[PDB]
């Protein structure tokens, strides 16, 4: 039995290949994927859906995001950055982070790969219970652009979790795996993977020969993602409610929550039918918000965003030498990539050239990685 | 002109408004126990503790009422459903009343 694992920065996803198919394995509530989130309690510790359902409750001792963290060292750009929006403590143990909070009241801390150790044990766990059976062999993807450091403290969350890694694959080559873009027979094939997902943009370009592997170049916006887009329409809301009622509800958290929740689902429900209705009885001041919303209507409010996600891609054909006609296969990942608008903006880049979508985006990783972690095993 | 389709969403509103039950319930409680440890034989640090036991608790019932909220916001209803629409608007109100009361214990208690 072996898994393959996306330890992904909001989310993670396990696989297993096991009767010619990979089942994507859902967790003991039925999510396909998991929230990368551990919370520290009173009498015990939570990992995933749990942790992620009471970072209201408990924030000091919640914990996500431990991925921009890990293998990196204190004074790294990245770690200041972040930092500053984590009600978790980040402290100095001897140049490099560790995450310190309160568990059964006595005071712990730890270092991202102990943190991130967790939610593999999870993902090892919602294996086990799914296949009733001990997982041990398993991949483990990271990004492209990580480090030696980065891919050393990964492949040790892993081990410490009591995981096998029997390899760290690179995200876009796993989901390349995904669409047997290996297989494939004939010349050196350029593969551009564009990966937008909650908060990240990453696109990678590949080459493929012989079923062997190339990163050639990685670009992307390490703060663009479908948040920014519920935030278009969240503002685009609150004028709304501004103009038909002269009240401002943005001071209002509760208002404000209720609409962007509203708004997130809504543009899911837009990428695939081409308008929403909202519903909200009583949001603000006792006031009814009933609207909806186009899809061309959704585009709009986002059309520099979405126009702008190729600016990574042309930095990326660039740093790589290629031109957009020299790519064979494009790959999307990220329940973003999910917007008809952004499949269209980077379909007519590379004119008129279509996409490996087929695979839940959200999925495609894992996906990969257990097709991978089947064949080493 | 009541419909079989109406019935279905009824439904989903009284077993919405049994949730709130649960934690209005839970919001009772509590108030009883906060009263009650307002009864000072615990030294003033413990009795602190327990205040902010007691805060993580208040956290959890706005944190469940906000939720319940978030569920309701995802019907639609026709303005022809008037009787779904009304059972719809009595609980939001009833929600946000208990919102309005965990926001006067919490606001009070472990600042
Ligand atoms: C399944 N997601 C998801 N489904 C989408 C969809 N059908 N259309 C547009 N965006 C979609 N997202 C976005 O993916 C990002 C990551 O989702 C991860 C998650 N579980 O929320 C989020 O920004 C979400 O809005």
């Amino acid at each position: 039995p072996a898994v393959g694992i996306d330890l992904g920065t909001t989310y993670s996803c396990v696989g297993v290949f096991q009767h010619g198919k990979v089942e994507i394995i859902a967790n003991d509530q039925g999510n396909r994927t998991t929230p990368s989130y551990v919370a520290f309690t009173d009498t015990e510790r939570l990992i995933g859906d749990a942790a992620k359902n009471q970072v209201a409750m408990n924030p000091t001792n919640t914990v996500f995001d431990a991925k921009r963290l890990i293998g990196r060292r204190f004074d790294d750009a990245v770690v200041q950055s972040d930092m500053k929006h984590w009600p978790f403590m980040v402290v100095n143990d001897a140049g490099r982070p560790k995450v310190q909070v309160e568990y059964k009241g006595e005071t712990k801390s730890f270092y991202p790969e102990e943190v991130s150790s967790m939610v593999l044990t999870k993902m090892k766990e919602i294996a086990e219970a799914y296949l009733g059976k001990t997982v041990t062999n398993a991949v483990v993807t990271v990004p492209a652009y990580f480090n030696d450091s980065q891919r050393q403290a990964t492949k040790d969350a892993g081990t410490i979790a009591g995981l096998n890694v029997l390899r760290i694959i690179n995200e876009p080559t796993a989901a390349a795996i995904a669409y047997g873009l290996d297989k494939k027979v004939g010349a050196e094939r350029n593969v551009l993977i564009f990966d937008l997902g909650g908060g990240t943009f990453d696109v990678s370009i590949l080459t493929i020969e012989d079923g062997i592997f190339e990163v050639k170049s990685t670009a992307g916006d390490t703060h663009l993602g479908g948040e920014d887009f519920d935030n278009r329409m969240v503002n685009h809301f609150i004028a709304e409610f501004k103009r038909k009622h002269k009240k401002d509800i943005s001071e209002n958290k509760r208002a404000v929550r209720r609409l962007r929740t509203a708004c997130e689902r809504a543009k899911r429900t837009l990428s695939s039918s081409t308008q929403a209705s909202i519903e909200i009885d009583s949001l603000y001041e006792g006031i009814d918000f009933y609207t909806s919303i186009t899809r061309a209507r959704f585009e709009e409010l986002n059309a520099d965003l979405f126009r702008g996600t190729l600016d990574p891609v042309e930095k990326a054909l660039r740093d790589a030498k290629l031109d957009k006609s020299q790519i064979h296969d494009i790959v999307l990942v990220g329940g973003s990539t999910r917007i008809p608008k952004i499949q269209k903006l980077l379909q007519d880049f590379f004119n008129g050239k279509e996409l490996n979508k087929s695979i839940n985006p959200d999925e495609a990783v894992a996906y990969g990685a257990a097709v991978q972690a089947a064949i080493l095993s | 002109g009541n419909s079989p389709q109406e019935e279905v969403e009824l439904k989903k509103l009284k077993h919405l408004e049994k949730s709130v039950e649960k934690i209005a319930d839970q919001l009772e409680e509590l108030n009883k126990e906060l009263t009650g440890i307002q009864q000072g034989f615990l030294p003033k640090d413990l009795q602190a503790e327990a205040l902010c036991k007691l805060d993580r608790r208040v956290k959890a019932t706005i944190e469940q009422f906000m939720k319940i909220l978030e569920e309701i916001d995802t019907l639609i209803l026709p303005e022809n459903f008037k009787d779904s629409r009304l059972k719809r608007k009595g609980l939001v109100k009833k929600v946000q009343a208990f919102l309005a009361e965990c926001d006067t214990v919490e606001q009070n208690i472990c600042q």
